[PDB]
DNA sequence: ATCCTCCCCTAC
DNA sequence: AAGGTAGGGGAGGAT
């Protein structure tokens, strides 16, 4: 009967309401807020649900591919771009739509993604792209907020936005291929442009109209190139020359196809996107057209290294030296590259400064007998060859002698560094 | 002014005393009476900066504050725990005050009162008298305890009073109604401080005649007129239902030491307040000992909650609201939390208590005499029957026939007992005091004077049976004996568990070592694993089995490792393979074995390969401190088992050692208890991990060992299996055995505490002599530490059916081939209580006849199965068919609780329908009756869809009518499958059922 | 609305549809102990002891549960006051009148809002007494709350010493509040949220919440 | 079939 | 105010 029961109450009230979009760390504290609720009145009006996946479609309408007419109402419009969907909740990590998880995004981005929901706490969770490692920023969902005020504060905290257009409309306006060219057209984005969408000033639901065409295609080979550092993406090319885009390498695993064949795609008036209508097979055949020295980074392609000395000061953020001993002077003249070397042991170091995945090498490492002397890697052999099967772990293990040789150059370094 | 303590209380008025009752040698009762004050521990920081000023507060000296908390880490750069030393204060605050920074929060202010003061709850002080204020006869106030009981001397004995009481109300139909039926007896028991027993009965004279009550008096009955005339010394008294209950209220008011009922909070005391307040304007009132309160009597209840969450209510009970000195001890909570049995009913409950082995001295027509001495049962058996024979008037015979008594004799050694039994095959008989052969119901519809005469002889053993357990199960020497191991009221010594028993010596380590436990952090449980099982090598070995089992090996395993909150030095986890063997190697070198032992536990999180757990042994902590205490405790009791030569002095010590077991062991489960002030997760779980490898230890060097001519050879090496250590490892040990013994020895089961050791002989006497041998080889030369083990038995055609469940004979260690071997059943349905008295009968029947067969040896071809299966057919449709058997050999008992998620249970609505119709109330702790059954117009059904449907609860009255029969095919189904389990055959076994019932059975 | 035939004053129970299925067996209780209680003086008069009876069940959420009715100048309504001068109904309007704003008023009645249904555990007392008839009500209080459970979602409760093992008595969960009751020392009553924490769980329990303040008669 | 869940009670 | 895990056998259900 107290107050502070009544705030665990309004807790549990609100996270009730905020669940499928906030799933990164909020169950725990979920299961832990209903087991008090039963246990200090005896009933609670939960079903102390576990298994909440992540979908925010009730915010939005189904996708409009026909010609339809709206003619009145003040409208805002914002040209919905290509790529993988992320949410980005109150106080919460980066979810991906769908399949709810955890993923490691910048830091830059994530402190300007908590300052635009600090300023005003009127939106409820933001919305990304991801396409060829670039984040872009769309449409928070809000209750309280227009959308326009969180453009003008995600511009100068420093998020990427597109440009948006108000109108007000009272002539007219069926929506056709023509009105979608001079909307697209409108905009001035240079990132690939999927869909339109729009919301009505007064309501909060949103829509979106895609007017789109289908295309056959014959793909002859697939090609891995890069676009940053040490990031690759897949490139369908067919035997026009034209190519097909593809957002990441999930988008392939998934439907199955194989050079020399046929598939359809979807075509819009700037690129056309891999239509959607044996897991080892597809990752092999693409790896071995562009040579054997790749694997698969999760959701891009990576190349094997030829990690040194050089390539370990480069991730480091430290100037360029010859010998290992020089390290831990070229490191103490900042206070800002300690913050990756020092608070993590060597292992996840070398793991990340190196280009090497998570799953797959953990695997790799669970299945292998290690000589150390003076903690220093000497030798090392595979127990179990059948771990090696993946392309992904052959090709590390192929090179894990670029990790040892890195290794232990890493603890020599904070031998002295501290 | 020498007084022995009686008991401890509280009063509950505007102002708080505690009031001791205490009696000198003379017998003179002295009640002291003492204030009562809160009582906060604080830092000297903290003293010195309230703002209230505090009442009172005396220096703690010098503690040591250790945060507790558990954390993890991926490396081997632990810091040293969070510890303080600061002067400590203990405030005393005559009202509740709420303090920011107040620590050891978790212990009672009586618990503070005790230790603060140096008081013993049993002690027999001498009290020092320029302290105490005379404010009443015989009552003082004492405003300084600690400079009163300074001076405490030997141990004396005093008298003590007792009252003993039981009814009988009118029965009609119903459970008797305050507001409808009269009560028809009263009976007491009355034992005052000179030792004097007066037994007598009161007989409601208002539902006699006139003429019935004229020849009661002519034939030796007095017939009082009021409360004034009455005398206690006359067996028999005839008044009104008023004076028979201003009579019981003048003694219920009396300061007795003890007023001892059964069942009688609920039902005895209950129905006598609301009866004659009904009747009359009167109240039973009680007074504290200064005259400052004055409280009438009103039963009030206790509810006893599960640790869980959605959970319900799993018991219940009530209590007595006196202020006056007096404890109102019941036995029906005392023997339902003590004892186990089918149903805790007065009858079952003597019928187990007190019986002896009688033979039949002289066979007659209507009579049959027995005789009973130390030449026919064990000593004192029967003693102890022949005192519950004065009173008794029926008597059982093999648990069977009850028998009226028709004469009786007490001899100076036994007894002579003549009842009303036909003519039985057989000399030796069982006998027991068990339930009666009488219908009450019928008695108050024919009522008169020689049935009001007979009913007296049933009210007045009633009461006097109750004085006979209370002396057989100790609970004196019990009560006191509690009061001084955990420090609390003798009142309150059968109330409480372990998370508050434990408290006592808990404050009393914490103030001796000067250690403060705190916490900072939240605490979060995980699961962990528990000890280490075996399977069995073999179902029937016919071969002896020595146990040999670990002392105590929990509490050793906590004392060894040294395994308490503060000793932790911390967890260290990897969640790879190659940092695992960095730190493996560092931790080798970082802490020594010498100091520190290492504890390879399984990780917690399902993202780690390894969580190692180190622990410092250099400095003892809190838990072994505590552990050793009770360890104390049971071995004195254990010696003072072994100088017992009577048959109550084996089983209220055989009870205490077995007490002091259990609390010893709630230590270590409080541990892993989330809300207990001594949790500790890695403590916890690291304590299990070395108990699995001491067994996994001592079964690896005891499997394959061979004694051979003059030495015998261990399987394994010899070595320490945790570090390295300093002793001898050589396999080869002396033996003191004759050169001409040549065995080996195998390993068959294990579980948690003992191993199963075979041995290829059948001989017992040879066994004896060989266990004693590794007894003590394996203590000197294969334990290596604190660890021992002990011989308990040869178990001798041991046969397993699972893990758990087993039969054997037991030769105990401590006997020989002359001796006769124990019965024993773990686990089985022999005595599982909820299986059936009908099971029980035919799986003996068939498991002996298996193991004879199996035992002699024939194997002509499938004979064993065939016969046994044929035989068990015809049995089962003879009593379908036939449906002799009665009815009681087919109920099983089971508790009511609320403790179900989705309230809806077919348990919870079966007891609920129940109590809402039949006069029979089924309390939330109670074990009730039931059966299945079935309409008697229908076949006998191969397809079963619905059990819960024939569910119902047996009341008193439970009479099947022409239209009923016993649901015979859940009971047969269920006895099938135990007995053809034990056969080893793969195309009988399952024909049989496909013929008898047609369900798929299930084999183990 | 149905009647039953007692045995003893008042004689009659009338009683509303939603009461029906209780009906005999408070007949049977009462017909047992009507001799006997009937022989003092009761607050109220018998012929109010069965007057909260005459009340649908299946508009009520929530219930305010009292241990028995006021000593005297009761009405067999509970916490009703003809002239608003009983501390127990003053603390309750004062406490809803501190959270709403509404102080203007000449009486608070709790039988008039939305989806409340006041109770006595106790449908009587000694003239002048508290607690008194507890033998006597024994079978009924406890059939009558149990029939009141089964319909509202949220049983509040007014005194932890009187309702401490009120779980014993009922065999169907219930969101169960208790509080202070308004007649103690320290002006404990007033110091609970109790009225916003019922909101708040029949909304988790997607009930309409209860506008306290229709209880207000100006 | 066919496994899963819940429960009651026992061995430690 | 409230000790811990391991395990068997049985009833009902959701496939
Ligand atoms: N309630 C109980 C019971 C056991 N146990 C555990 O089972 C282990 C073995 O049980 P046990 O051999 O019957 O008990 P013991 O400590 O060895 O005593 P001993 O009879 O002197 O050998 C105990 O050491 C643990 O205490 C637990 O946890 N709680
Ligand atoms: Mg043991």
């Amino acid at each position: 009967t107290s107050s502070a029961d009544l705030t665990n109450l309004k807790e549990l009230l609100s996270l009730y309401k905020s669940l499928r979009f906030s799933d990164s760390v909020a169950i725990e504290k979920y299961n832990s807020l209903v087991e008090w609720g039963t246990s200090t009145y005896w009933k609670i009006g939960v079903q102390k649900v576990t298994n909440v996946e992540t979908s925010i479609s009730d915010y939005y309408d189904e996708v409009k591919n026909k010609p339809f007419n709206i003619d009145p109402g003040y409208y805002i419009f914002l040209p919905v771009y290509f790529g993988s969907v992320f949410i980005y909740s109150k106080g919460k990590n980066m979810v991906e739509l769908g399949s709810g998880n955890s993923f490691q995004i910048p830091d830059e981005i994530r402190s300007a993604c908590n300052k635009v929901l600090d300023s005003d706490n009127g939106i409820d969770f933001l919305r990304f792209v991801l396409l060829n490692n670039r984040w872009i920023m769309e449409d928070a969902i809000s209750k309280y907020q227009s959308p326009v005020n969180i453009f003008k504060l995600a511009s100068e905290y420093g998020l990427n936005i597109p440009n948006y257009l108000e109108i007000e409309i009272e002539e007219d306006t069926l929506f056709d291929d023509e009105l979608y060219s001079i909307m697209e057209r409108s905009f001035d984005d240079t990132f690939p442009k999927i869909s339109i969408s729009y919301i009505k000033l007064g309501e909060l639901k949103r829509q979106v109209v895609d007017f789109f065409k289908f295309s056959f295609m014959y793909i002859e080979s697939i090609k891995v190139d890069r676009i940053g550092d040490n990031i690759f993406i897949p490139s369908v090319i067919t035997k026009s020359g034209k190519k097909i885009l593809v957002k990441d390498v999930d988008h392939l695993i998934r439907s199955k196809v194989r050079e020399h064949t046929f598939v359809k795609v979807k075509k819009k008036n700037t690129f056309s996107i891999l239509y959607d209508d044996t897991r080892g097979e597809v990752i092999k055949r693409i790896i071995d057209t562009i040579g054997r020295d790749y694997y698969v980074n999760g959701k891009y392609f990576s190349k094997v290294g030829i990690a040194g000395l050089k390539q370990l000061t480069n991730k480091l953020d430290i100037n360029e030296c010859a010998t290992v001993d020089e390290l831990v002077d070229e490191i103490n003249k900042s206070g800002t590259v300690k913050r990756k070397i020092k608070n993590q042991s060597v292992f996840d170091l070398s793991r990340e400064c190196l280009g090497y995945p998570e799953a797959d090498f953990i695997t790799l490492v669970n299945n292998m007998r290690f000589k150390i002397e003076n903690c220093k890697v000497v030798n090392f052999n595979i127990e179990n060859t059948n771990c090696l099967n993946n392309p992904s772990i052959e090709t590390i293990y192929g090179n894990f002698n670029q990790f040892v040789s890195i290794f232990n150059t890493v603890t020599d370094v904070k031998k002295r560094l501290f | 002014m020498d007084v022995r303590c009686i008991n401890w209380f509280e009063s509950h008025g505007e102002n708080r005393f505690l009031y001791l009752k205490s009696r000198c040698r003379n017998g003179e009762t002295v009640f002291i009476r003492f204030p009562h004050y809160f009582y906060y521990v604080v830092t000297d920081e903290i003293y010195q900066s309230l703002s209230p000023p505090p009442f009172n507060a005396r220096p703690m000296g010098k503690m040591r504050t250790i945060d507790i908390d558990e954390t993890i880490s991926y490396n081997l750069d632990i810091k040293d725990r969070k510890c303080s030393v600061a002067d400590m204060w203990l405030i005393e605050e005559p009202k509740k005050r709420s303090i920011q920074n107040a620590t050891m929060d978790e212990f009672f202010n009586i618990s503070w009162f005790y230790i603060s003061n140096g008081i013993s709850p049993d002690g027999c002080y001498s009290l020092d008298e320029q302290y105490l204020t005379k404010i009443n006869n015989g009552c003082y106030h004492c405003d300084d305890p600690r400079n009163c009981f300074a001076k405490e001397i030997p141990r004396f004995d005093i008298p003590r009073s007792y009252l003993f009481l039981a009814i009988a109300c009118h029965f009609d139909k119903k459970f008797p109604s305050v507001f409808i039926n009269p009560i028809s007896h009263t009976s007491y028991c009355y034992i005052d401080l000179s030792g004097k027993r007066l037994l007598f009965t009161l007989i409601n004279e208002e539902m006699l005649t006139e003429q019935e009550i004229q020849e009661a008096v002519d034939r030796g009955c007095l017939r009082i007129q009021s409360l004034m005339e009455m005398d206690y010394e006359r067996e028999l008294v005839l008044c009104s239902e008023i004076v028979l209950l201003r009579i019981a209220k003048q003694l219920l008011e009396l300061t007795f030491d003890y007023v001892v009922t059964f069942n009688g909070h609920n039902f005895d005391l209950r129905y006598i307040t609301n009866r004659l307040e009904l009747l009359t304007g009167e109240k039973i009132i009680f007074r504290s000992p200064d005259k400052k309160e004055a409280v009438h009597l009103c039963i009030y209840e206790r509810n006893q909650s599960s640790h869980k969450g959605v959970c319900g209510m799993a018991n219940t009970t009530f209590h007595v609201n006196n202020n006056n000195g007096t404890i109102f001890f019941d036995l029906y909570s005392f023997i339902q939390k003590s004892e186990k049995l089918d149903s805790y009913k007065l009858d079952s409950i003597s019928k187990n208590a007190f019986s002896c082995m009688g033979k039949v001295l002289n066979r007659g027509v209507r009579e049959m005499t027995f005789i009973g001495d130390d030449t026919t049962d064990a000593k004192g058996k029967a003693d102890t029957f022949a005192k519950v024979l004065t009173t008794g008037n029926y008597v059982t015979v093999d648990e069977d026939i009850i028998c009226k008594v028709i004469r009786k004799d007490i001899l100076e050694n036994g007894f002579k007992v003549v009842l009303s039994c036909p003519t039985l095959p057989n000399d030796i008989y069982k006998l027991s005091f068990g339930k009666d052969d009488i219908d009450l119901a019928q008695m108050y519809k024919d009522y008169n004077l020689n049935i009001a005469l007979d009913m007296a002889r049933y009210c007045i053993h009633d009461a006097c049976l109750c004085q006979y357990l209370w002396e057989y199960y100790g609970v004196e020497t019990k009560t006191d004996a509690g009061a001084a191991t955990y420090v609390l009221p003798q009142s309150m010594v059968f109330e409480y568990r372990a998370s508050t028993i434990i408290k006592g010596p808990l404050l009393k380590l914490l103030l001796e070592t000067k250690t403060i436990l705190v916490r900072s952090e939240t605490k979060q449980k995980f699961p962990y694993e528990g000890g280490k099982v075996f399977a069995p090598k073999q179902k029937m070995f016919s071969n002896n089995v020595l146990i040999f089992d670990y002392n105590s090996l929990y509490p050793n395993v906590c004392i060894f490792g040294n395994l308490s909150p503060e000793t932790l030095v911390g967890v260290v986890v990897s969640t790879n393979r190659l940092e695992e063997e960095i730190n493996n190697q560092l931790l080798l070198q970082k802490y020594p074995p010498p100091r520190y032992i290492t504890v390879h536990c399984e990780p917690r999180l399902p993202n780690l390969i390894s969580e190692i757990a180190i622990f410092d042994r250099s400095i003892e902590g809190t838990i072994p401190r505590l552990l050793r205490t009770f360890l104390a405790e049971r071995a004195r009791y254990k010696k003072m088992l072994k100088q017992a030569t009577s048959s109550t002095e084996k089983a209220i010590y055989d009870s205490m050692q077995y007490t002091y077991k259990i609390v010893a062991n709630s230590v270590y489960g409080l541990m892993g208890f989330r809300n207990s002030a001594l949790y500790s997760y890695a403590s916890a779980k690291s304590c299990t991990s070395i108990g699995r490898r001491m067994i996994l230890y001592l079964e690896s060097v005891l499997n394959g060992a061979e004694l051979s001519n003059g030495m015998l050879r261990f399987a394994n090496t010899l070595s320490n299996p945790f570090y390295m250590d300093d002793r001898d490892i050589n396999p080869i040990v002396k033996t003191s055995l004759p050169i001409d013994y040549r065995f080996r020895f195998r390993s068959v089961y294990g579980d948690t505490d003992s191993v199963f050791t075979e041995i290829d002989s059948q001989d017992v006497d040879k066994s004896i002599e060989i266990a004693k041998e590794l007894e003590r080889l394996i203590n000197s030369r294969v334990l290596f530490n604190n660890f021992k083990i002990e011989f308990e038995a040869v178990y001798k055609n041991l046969i397993m059916q699972s893990k758990k469940k087993y039969t054997t004979m037991k030769y105990s260690a401590s006997s020989n081939s002359k001796s006769v071997p124990e019965r024993i059943n773990k686990g089985t349905s022999e005595t599982r209580r909820d299986v059936s008295k009908f099971h029980k009968n035919m799986i003996k029947t068939y498991k002996t006849r298996l193991s004879e067969m199996l035992s002699e040896g024939r194997m002509n071809s499938n004979q064993v199965c065939i016969d046994i299966l044929r035989s068990l057919e015809t049995d089962l449709r003879s009593e379908f068919d036939s449906r002799s058997s009665p009815l009681e050999l087919f109920m099983l008992s089971r508790m009511h609780h609320s403790n179900y998620k989705s309230a809806d249970n077919p348990n919870m609505y079966l007891v609920t329908e129940y109590n809402k119709n039949n006069p029979e109330t089924i309390e939330l702790g109670e074990r009730y009756y039931f059966a299945y059954i079935c309409p008697a117009n229908v076949p006998w059904t191969k397809k079963l869809v619905n059990i819960k449907t024939y569910e119902t609860i047996i009341d008193r009255s439970f009479k099947l009518g022409s239209n009923q029969r016993i649901f015979y095919e859940v009971y047969f189904k269920r006895l099938t499958s135990e007995i053809v389990n034990l056969l080893d055959n793969k195309v009988l076994c399952i024909s049989f059922f496909q013929r008898m019932f047609g369900s798929r059975p299930t084999f183990y | 609305m149905n009647s039953v035939t007692i045995s003893h004053a008042p004689y009659t129970i009338t009683y509303h549809d939603d009461w029906e299925p209780v009906m005999s067996q408070l007949v049977e209780f009462y017909n047992e102990v009507a001799s006997w209680l009937l022989r003092d003086e009761t607050s109220p008069i018998p012929d109010k002891f069965f007057i909260q009876l005459k009340q649908p069940l299946r508009n009520k959420r929530v219930c305010v549960c009292g241990i028995d009715p006021y000593p005297k100048d009761g009405t067999g309504v509970p916490f009703e006051s003809p002239n608003f001068t009983k501390k127990s109904i003053k603390e309750i309007a004062s406490s809803i009148s501190r959270l709403t704003g509404v102080i203007d008023y000449k009486g608070y009645n709790l039988n008039i809002i939305d989806g409340v249904i006041p109770w006595n555990y106790y449908l009587s007392c000694k003239l002048g007494e508290t607690k008194s008839h507890a033998i006597y009500w024994d079978k009924i209080s406890k059939l009558l709350l149990q029939h009141i459970t089964k319909h509202v979602s949220v049983l509040y409760c007014l005194g932890k010493t009187d309702f401490s093992n009120i779980r014993a008595k009922l065999e169907s969960p219930v969101t169960t509040i208790v509080g202070y009751h308004p007649a103690a020392r320290d002006h404990q009553f007033e110091k609970d949220r109790s009225f916003e924490i019922i909101n708040v769980l029949l909304e988790l329990d997607n009930k309409t919440p209860i506008n306290w303040a229709q209880g207000f008669i100006y």
